[PDB]
């Protein structure tokens, strides 16, 4: 039950939680932006 | 009965220096 | 085929997210609904197979096998849930997962349009089957049985892999539709003798061929009931299905390459029927019965005539329902007396009347009583083998005599006579057990009314 | 030897639940399991599935072939043609070797 | 080739056979390794000097640098073998048969 | 070892391997091997016991001998071509010496005797480096010199490695020796396909490293180095027994798991060159690998071996080991087959 | 930052926290020799942490909520049953001794972890270094087989080599007849069955092996019954010890870091206490172990890693 | 083509993989499986624990997988481009055959009796 020793993971590591969600959002935004570049570049080179 | 599981005799087949 | 693959996959989340007391209810209910929708596969045409995409197709050969496969999963669940009752909850869910994953590989195996995709799925069934046998079998010998099952299959499968890749290199394609139009004859050479063997030995081991059958009495006996049901009903038919497809590209070399294997089968069935007369283990007796029946399928596939292909297809379906029912019948006794010895419990018709009716019906279908589809298939194969050579009627006739003797010997020894005095825990048959028996026999007997849907592409 | 549990005794489902259907120890789950097996197995798959099979639309076009054959026999006998010729393909479209 | 190469290639082979045919002392075999490096240095130096491959003149120097690192590494392990067993005999290093 | 010293030595192990892989000059390739050899010995001795001393001594003698043969090949090549560019060699005797030297560094049969002994004598963490990272440098060199490699020699080494690796593993109960003989066998597949399609050599190498890392990491998590100590895992971390089972099945090459992909592609490339007998022989011989992988699955996951009373004290503590990348590695070790056409990224 | 190589590099080094008052003191003696009281007073006067002797349920006191678990989760080994039937057929005598050694091994690691991480010394009551006296007594009375003794020695060799002996070993020398009287006055029925030959074996081992061994590597204070009563006089003895011997003088930040990485990883500490050696006394069949392991996971707060058990009020699990 | 380059510039004349590519979805599913295995080995609630960690497993798998598929598609385009250009440059090695119908081609009949 109530632990005789405070667990190492008893409470969230908010510095980590923020970095993890921030990285996910950054990578997703980078990926989406990159994909739009490629689609636009691909049509331009191919006259579309 | 119940399902057989390895006993000590079986387990020592795999405890030697070589097989 | 995605309308069957996806819901079959969705059985896995269903089982894992079920309440701890509803895993059997939920999985059984929904595997039956999948079984229902499999009947849409019977939109078959006289000329063209049903070709869904670049990956999957269905024809009158694969369609009945698919319907049998999806029907067996519900039946394997009911058969299993009694002896797994004490099992840990998560281990129960894993057991169901293996059965679901086995179904997924089977329905894709029977419909893969490309032979190398068939090979990968043909081989992928080993993993769940091996885990089921070795993890959830009861005896010490289950470990050895798994090894025999694994290496007998792989010893034949690995040459098949090389042969298929060689065929793709030289023909340019392994798609089965393409192979129907781009096929070229196989001319005699030692090189082609071994191409033929590599294309056929993997499937012969699965049947099994007499001589290469030793893995099956071990595996079909050590497995848990569900493992035996799928091994006998479906997995043996991967060998027959594979042969039926690949023999297209082996002509005319099959003319003389079939002789050693027809001899092994014609004589093999008489040898394995005779073995059943002196078997002391009820499950072992049933297993050796499967070898005898699948010998006819091997001969029918090799002689390669329109009647023998219809007979082979009927036999594979009929044997699947019969052999599965017999294992389930013997399991019900085993769950009462905890022994596979046939002579241990006798006179059971006195103590379990209705269950003795199932024993009779299962026995009659096994000895091919007309007009059961067991007889229809066995008769069509005999008709075509007589034309191949009239003297084969002697071996077919003798096997039919011996098969009746051991089918009724098993019925008489276990059900008739006097009950064993000291066995006093023969509880009345449960509803689950009676329903499980009737779900084999009823569909099997109904198909007699409309046998054309289990006669394959050459009907 | 070792420290091991003895083999547990055999459990007869009928002692606790005389009305057991053999599915589950819990009588309520046991009844539900029987219901789904019977309704989905017998009422749905076997009864409706058998009805579906019986009314399949001309499975593998065996009925069209009989209708087509009658049409051909009628036309060929009326016009004096042979009912069936030994040659499947017209020999004017074939170039024999040699 | 010129006759010098016969004797240098012979020297490398003699040291190689010396390395592959152990006796007892581990130090005897470490000496054969240094001999192998000596013959490579001479054979490399002759080829480079004869052909006037000017920049390659430093290559034999670099070879000696890593010959010393190899020699120092070999002696360090010999010290630890000596401490464990009291001799540098190679027959004492047989624990890993099992 | 001081933590900073350990990191610097590990970076020197990687730098030596990287020097081999970016060098256009044979002297720098030889330097890279020497630097790599220098930094790995302290990692083998890190636990300071007579078995680690013997392991490191046997490793140094074998690697230092191979380096002499390698440098001899380079000098012969210089005499007959007057250049040092890393590429095909210009003398068949130089090609034999370099090929034998690289086979020695890889521990291919019949130069294999050191691999089972050295791996057994060093920690699990050091054995992981020895059987994965250390294969990269010799393989990268073979990848560049293969046009001048003698076909009969390289296929003889490959065949003997598959046989000896398979047979040798049958008699082992120690996990490190099981991994060592497995590595010898897998090296045979890598170099068998090298003369035909070097791209398939890299795929086999990459997939082998992933599966080998996955196994060593799982052994480290439980601090298990014998078959019997690994048979207690079911009574501590049941999830780990399932991951071990899946990886072992994968390493055996069973479909639909990833480890079947390299064997599949290697057979394809060999049959395209009308090599039928060899791939059939290799695949059948590889069943020996599957046999002693299966034995491990039997004693680890598919049965429940006897345990000890003191094990109950372990139930009350969680796994504390890093187990770095293990979730990713095990997924890649088992679930990659549907993505096989991705092998073109290696072209 | 959980301790590791990164914490070491950034400055977390043992020699920073360790002073002249960072000592490991062990209090030993026979049964009912007054160890407990003397150990508690020494800890309080010297300002150290006190560790009550490690018993059967020591490990429970450090994990979970710190309360004893049912006895099936300690193997059912019973100290009371050892007194009633020292020659039990179910191997309770050795199973208990093997369980107790592992509990002491764990307590020693906890004591070392506390000492190295905070610099505050600790006081123990017996330890892994003196646990063998009970085993030797058990063997001389015929309570265990020679094979049990062999197994104990195999486990000790590969475990005790990793740690450092205590700085100070305090021994309370109470002669056996006095102990028998003390046990008799205490009152608990089971302990009254101890025979004098058993207590003499504990004493013979303590003086014939433990003390000569500890002397070469530790400071040893040997007190009689009367001297031991006044804990103040013992504390005075400890305060003027020279500390001129033993393996602690050779320790450096590099070595204590390696030691800290071991004692903080309890599964690594206990690694070899379950070596696959199949003695009947300690071997558990697969069916029994499986059942008990399932029941252990069904206890409050034991299904998951500490801090992820919602049944006992853990929150933010979806972010933890 | 370009030396030690992951995605040569000539690869931008090809369409990028769609973000709904079935192979990319499978790769994302692998990231999800990795997240679950991560929870399981650390005895955390498998489905629920650490959703941020599970999100990063999915996102990082998809991110790397997108570039691998982009390079995979490019390398097969290069294979096709090389093969067809070679066929154009050596017509005599790849002659266009005269195709005969089955009415003209003699094939032996092998009875199945
Ligand atoms: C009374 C005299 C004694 C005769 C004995 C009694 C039997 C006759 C009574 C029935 C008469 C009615 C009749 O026959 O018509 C039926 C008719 C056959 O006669 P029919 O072909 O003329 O059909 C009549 C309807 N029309 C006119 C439109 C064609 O149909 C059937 O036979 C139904 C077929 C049932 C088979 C399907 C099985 C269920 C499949 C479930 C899937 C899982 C099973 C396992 C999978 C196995 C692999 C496939
Ligand atoms: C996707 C396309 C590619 C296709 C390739 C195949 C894909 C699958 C790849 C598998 C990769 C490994 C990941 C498998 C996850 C296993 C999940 C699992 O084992 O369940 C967890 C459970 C752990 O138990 P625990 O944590 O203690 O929880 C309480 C229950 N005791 O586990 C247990 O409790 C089990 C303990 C008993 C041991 C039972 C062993 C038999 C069951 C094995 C099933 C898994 C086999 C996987 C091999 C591949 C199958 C095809
Ligand atoms: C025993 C295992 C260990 C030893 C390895 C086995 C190899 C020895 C078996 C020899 C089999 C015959 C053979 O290898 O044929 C080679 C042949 C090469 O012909 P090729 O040049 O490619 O084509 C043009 C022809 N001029 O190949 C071909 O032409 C194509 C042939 C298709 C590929 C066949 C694969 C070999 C099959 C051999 C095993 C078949 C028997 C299976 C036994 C199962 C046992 C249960
Ligand atoms: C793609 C494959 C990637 C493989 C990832 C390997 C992850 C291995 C991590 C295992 C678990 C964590 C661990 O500690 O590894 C052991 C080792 C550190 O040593 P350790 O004993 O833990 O403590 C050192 C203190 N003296 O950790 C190490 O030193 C790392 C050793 C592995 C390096 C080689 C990995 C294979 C090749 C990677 C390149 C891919 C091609
Ligand atoms: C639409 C999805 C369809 C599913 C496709 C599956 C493809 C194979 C993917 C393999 C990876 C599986 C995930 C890794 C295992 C994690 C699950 C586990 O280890 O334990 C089960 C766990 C419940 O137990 P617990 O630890 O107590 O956590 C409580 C959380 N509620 O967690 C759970 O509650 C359930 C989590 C899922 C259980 C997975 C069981 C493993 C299945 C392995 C069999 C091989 C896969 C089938 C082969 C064909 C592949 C298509
Ligand atoms: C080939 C086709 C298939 C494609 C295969 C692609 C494989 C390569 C793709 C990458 C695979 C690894 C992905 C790992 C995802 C899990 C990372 C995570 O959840 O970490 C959570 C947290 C640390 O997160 P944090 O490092 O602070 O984020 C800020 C970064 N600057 O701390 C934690 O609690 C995490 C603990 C679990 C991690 C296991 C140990 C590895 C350590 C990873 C460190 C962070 C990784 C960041 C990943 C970014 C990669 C783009
Ligand atoms: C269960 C195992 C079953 C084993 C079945 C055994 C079947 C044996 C089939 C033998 C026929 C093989 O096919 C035969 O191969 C040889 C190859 O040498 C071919 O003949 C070719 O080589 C032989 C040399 O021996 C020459 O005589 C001939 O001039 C040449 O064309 C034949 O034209 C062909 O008829
Ligand atoms: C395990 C049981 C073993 C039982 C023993 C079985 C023996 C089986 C021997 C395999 C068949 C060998 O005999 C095989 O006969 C057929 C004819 O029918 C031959 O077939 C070939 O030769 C005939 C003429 O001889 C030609 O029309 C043609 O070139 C081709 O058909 C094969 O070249 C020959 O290899
Ligand atoms: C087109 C797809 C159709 C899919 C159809 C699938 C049908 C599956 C039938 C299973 C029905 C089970 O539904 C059942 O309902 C009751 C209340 O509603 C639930 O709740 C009940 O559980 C317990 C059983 O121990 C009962 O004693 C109690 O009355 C109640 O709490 C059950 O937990 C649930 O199992
Ligand atoms: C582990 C063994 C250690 C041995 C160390 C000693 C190595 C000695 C290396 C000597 C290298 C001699 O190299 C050898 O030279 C002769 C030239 O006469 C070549 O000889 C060959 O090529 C030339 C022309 O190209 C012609 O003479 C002829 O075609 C043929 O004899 C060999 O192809 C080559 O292999
Ligand atoms: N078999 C066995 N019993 C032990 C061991 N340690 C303690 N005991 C028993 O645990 C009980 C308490 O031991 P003691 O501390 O010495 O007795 P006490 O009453 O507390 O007197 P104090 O020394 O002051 O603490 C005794 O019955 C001991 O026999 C051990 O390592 N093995
Ligand atoms: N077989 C070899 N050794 N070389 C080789 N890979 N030949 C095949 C050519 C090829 C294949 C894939 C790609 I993508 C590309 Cl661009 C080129
Ligand atoms: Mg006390």
């Amino acid at each position: 039950k109530f632990y005789i020793q405070e667990p190492p993971h008893g409470s969230p590591n908010w510095l980590k939680v923020g970095l993890t969600l921030g990285t996910s959002v950054f990578l997703w935004i980078y990926l989406i932006k990159q994909h739009n570049e490629d689609v636009l570049e691909y049509k331009r080179r191919n006259g579309l | 009965a119940r399902q057989w599981q390895p006993d000590v005799e079986w387990a020592e087949q795999y405890g030697g220096a070589v097989m | 085929m995605l309308k069957y693959i996806i819901p079959t996959i969705m059985l896995m989340p269903l089982t894992w997210l079920s309440k701890n007391n509803m895993i059997w209810v939920n999985s059984t209910a929904h595997s039956l609904l999948i079984s229902f929708t499999s009947l849409l596969l019977m939109n078959q045409f006289g000329d063209n197979s049903l070709n869904f995409s670049l990956l999957f197709f269905s024809d009158s050969l694969s369609t009945p096998l698919l319907i049998l496969t999806m029907w067996l999963l519900p039946l394997m669940l009911m058969a299993s849930q009694h002896h797994l009752s004490k099992e840990n909850l998560t281990r129960k869910k894993l057991f169901i997962t293996m059965l679901i994953s086995l179904q997924l590989f089977l329905i894709m195996t029977f419909t893969a349009m490309e032979l190398i995709l068939f090979y990968i799925l043909f081989e992928a069934t080993l993993v769940p089957t091996l885990i089921i046998i070795t993890r959830w079998g009861n005896q010490t010998e289950r470990l050895n049985a798994g090894l025999y099952f694994l290496f007998y299959t792989l010893a034949g499968s690995l040459p098949l892999l090389v042969a298929l890749i060689y065929i793709q290199n030289t023909v340019g394609s392994l798609n089965f539709l393409m192979l129907q139009y781009w096929v070229q004859p196989v001319h005699n050479s030692w090189s082609n003798v071994f191409m033929w063997l590599a294309c056929m030995m993997a499937f012969m081991v699965k049947m099994p061929l007499y001589g290469l059958h030793l893995w099956l009495p071990k595996a079909h006996v050590e497995a848990p009931i569900a493992g035996s049901m799928v091994l006998a009903a479906v997995l043996l038919k991967l060998g027959g299905y594979g042969m039926l497809r690949i023999t297209l590209i082996l002509n005319p070399m099959t003319d003389f390459m079939a002789y050693p294997f027809i001899m092994l089968s014609l004589w093999g069935m008489i040898m394995t029927s005779s073995i059943c007369l002196r078997q002391t283990d009820l499950k072992s007796l049933i297993a050796y019965s499967s070898v005898s029946h699948m010998a006819l399928v091997i001969v029918a596939i090799l002689i390669q005539t329109p009647w023998s292909y219809m007979g082979a297809t009927a036999l594979m379906i009929a044997h699947g329902l019969t052999s599965s029912m017999l294992f389930c019948l013997a399991n019900s006794n085993y769950e009462r007396i905890h022994s596979r010895t046939m002579i241990l419990a006798r006179g059971l018709q006195t103590l379990l009347p209705l269950m003795a009716t199932w024993w009779l019906l299962a026995s009659l279908t096994n000895l091919a009583l007309p007009p059961t589809i067991n007889l229809i298939g066995e008769l069509f194969v005999v008709m075509s083998t007589f034309s191949w050579s009239n003297i084969t009627i002697i071996l077919m006739g003798v096997n039919m005599v011996i098969t009746a003797l051991y089918s009724l010997y098993m019925l008489i020894m276990t059900q008739r006579g006097k009950y064993t005095y000291h066995i006093n825990n023969i509880s009345p048959s449960f509803t689950r057990e009676n329903a499980l028996m009737s779900l084999h026999i009823l569909p099997l007997l109904l198909l007699t009314l409309n046998p054309k849907i289990i006669l394959g592409p050459l009907y | 030897r070792w420290q091991e549990d003895p083999e547990p005794e055999d459990e007869n489902l009928y002692e606790k639940n005389p009305d057991s259907h053999g599915y589950d120890k819990d009588p309520a789950v046991d009844i539900w399991n029987m219901r789904v097996v019977f309704f989905f197995g017998f009422s749905i798959v076997l009864v409706l599935g058998s009805t579906f099979v019986a009314y399949l639309p001309d499975y593998r076009m065996q009925e069209w072939a009989r209708r087509e054959a009658e049409r051909l026999v009628k036309y060929r006998e009326a016009h004096g043609l042979p009912i069936m010729e030994s040659n499947c393909f017209d020999p004017s479209k074939i170039q024999l070797p040699e | 080739m010129s006759m010098v190469y016969m004797n240098i290639m012979m020297a490398f082979t003699v040291s190689l056979v010396g390395l592959l045919m152990y006796r007892s002392h581990l130090m005897s075999s470490l000496l054969c390794l240094e001999g192998m490096m000596l013959s490579l240095f001479v054979m490399a130096a002759l080829t480079i000097l004869n052909s006037h491959f000017t920049l390659a003149s430093m290559m034999p120097i670099i070879l000696l640098v890593f010959a010393a690192c190899e020699a120092a590494l070999g002696l360090s392990l010999l010290v630890m073998v000596s401490n464990t067993y009291g001799t540098d005999y190679v027959q004492n290093l047989n624990l890993l048969q099992c | 070892m001081n933590p900073i010293i350990f990191i610097i030595i590990l970076l020197t192990i990687m730098l030596g391997t990287i020097i081999v892989m970016i060098s256009s000059h044979w002297l720098l390739v030889w330097i890279g091997f020497e630097m790599n050899m220098l930094a790995i010995i302290p990692i083998m001795m890190k636990n300071h016991n007579p078995r680690a001393t013997e392991a490191s001594t046997k490793y140094f003698l074998t690697q230092s001998t191979a380096s002499m043969l390698l440098m001899m090949a380079v000098i012969i090549n210089l005499m007959f071509s007057g250049q040092w560019t890393v590429m095909k060699l210009f003398n068949p005797m130089a090609s034999m010496l370099m090929t034998m030297a690289l086979a020695m560094k890889l521990g291919m049969a019949p130069f294999h005797f050191w691999v089972p002994e050295v791996t057994q004598g060093i920690p699990l963490s050091s054995g992981l480096i020895l059987l994965t990272w250390q294969k990269l440098a010799p393989m990268s060199v073979l990848y560049q010199i293969f046009p001048s490699i003698n076909l009969n020699l390289i296929l003889t080494l490959s065949v003997l490695s598959i046989l000896i690796g398979g047979w040798g593993g049958l008699n082992q109960t120690q996990l490190r020796k099981i991994m060592a003989y497995s590595s010898i066998a897998h090296m045979g597949w890598m170099t068998a396909v090298l003369p035909y399609n070097p791209t398939m050599t890299l795929l086999n190498l990459i997939i082998y490293i992933i599966m080998t890392s996955t196994m060593f990491t799982m052994f480290m998590a439980n601090s298990t180095t014998t078959t019997l100590s690994l048979s207690h895992t079911w009574n501590k971390t049941p999830i780990m027994t399932v991951l071990i089972l899946a990886t072992l099945l994968s390493m055996g090459g069973l479909p639909p798991l990833s480890g079947f992909m390299p064997k599949w592609m290697i057979i394809q490339e060999m049959t395209k060159n009308n090599s039928i007998i060899l791939p059939t022989f290799m695949a059948i011989t590889a069943l020996l690998n599957l046999y002693f992988y299966m034995r491990l699955t039997y004693s680890t996951t598919l049965t429940m071996f006897p345990s000890t009373n003191n094990m109950k004290m372990k139930w009350q503590f969680p796994l504390m080991k890093k187990m770095t990348f293990l979730p990713t590695m095990v997924v890649l070790s088992t679930m990659m087959l549907p993505l096989t056409p991705m092998l073109s990224v290696l072209e | 930052l959980q301790y590791g190589p990164l914490a070491y590099i950034l400055g977390e080094k043992a020699t920073k926290k360790m002073t002249e008052k960072s000592k490991l003191i062990t209090v030993d003696g026979n049964i009912c020799s007054g160890k407990s009281k003397l150990a508690k007073e020494i800890a309080e006067k010297l300002g150290l942490k006190h560790f009550p002797e490690a018993g059967i349920h020591y490990v429970d006191s450090t994990t979970g909520d710190g309360k004893p678990l049912p006895v099936q989760f300690s193997g059912n080994c019973s100290l009371e049953k050892f007194y009633d039937d020292p020659k039990s057929n179910d191997g309770n005598s050795y199973r208990l001794q093997a369980w107790l050694y592992a509990s002491r091994l764990l307590q020693y690691a906890d004591a070392l972890e506390h000492l190295l991480s905070t610099g505050q010394g600790v006081v123990l009551e017996r330890s892994i270094y003196s646990d063998f006296v009970f085993l030797e007594a058990m063997y001389r009375q015929g309570f265990i087989r020679k094979q049990c003794v062999d197994h104990y020695n195999q486990v000790k060799k590969v475990t005790i080599c990793e740690y450092l002996p205590p700085h100070v070993v305090v021994y309370v020398d109470v002669p056996v007849p006095e102990v028998q009287s003390r046990i008799q006055k205490k009152g608990n029925p089971h302990e009254m069955k101890i025979t004098s030959a058993y207590l003499q074996d504990i004493e013979n081992a303590y003086k014939g092996t433990f003390l000569p061994e500890m002397s070469e590597k530790c400071e040893v204070l040997q007190y009689s019954a009367w001297e031991a009563q006044d804990a103040e006089k013992v504390v005075e003895d400890i305060e003027y010890l020279k500390y001129d011997k033993g393996p602690w003088l050779d320790q450096n930040d590099r070595k204590l870091h390696k030691l800290r990485m071991l004692v903080q990883d309890k599964l690594e500490v206990l690694n070899y206490t379950s070596i696959p050696v199949f003695l009947p006394e300690v071997t558990v069949g697969a069916h029994q172990s499986d059942q008990v392991f399932q029941e252990f996971t069904e206890l409050p707060g034991r299904k998951y890693r500490a801090g992820y058990n919602e049944d006992v009020g853990d929150k933010w699990i979806w972010l933890k | 083509r370009a030396t030690f380059q992951f995605l040569p510039d000539e690869a931008r004349s090809l369409p990028p993989p769609k973000l709904t590519d079935p192979r990319l979805a499978f790769v994302g599913f692998l990231g999800y499986c990795s997240g679950l295995i991560d929870n399981a080995i650390r005895r955390r609630p498998v489905l629920l624990a650490g959703l941020h960690r599970q999100l990063l497993y999915i996102t990082s798998f998809v991110f790397v997988g997108y570039y691998l598929l982009k390079r995979q598609d490019y390398m097969y385009a290069v294979r096709d481009h090389d093969m067809f250009s070679y066929i154009k440059s050596h017509p005599e090695d790849f002659p266009e055959k005269d195709k005969k119908t089955y009415g003209e081609v003699f094939e032996e009949f092998h009875p199945v009796r």
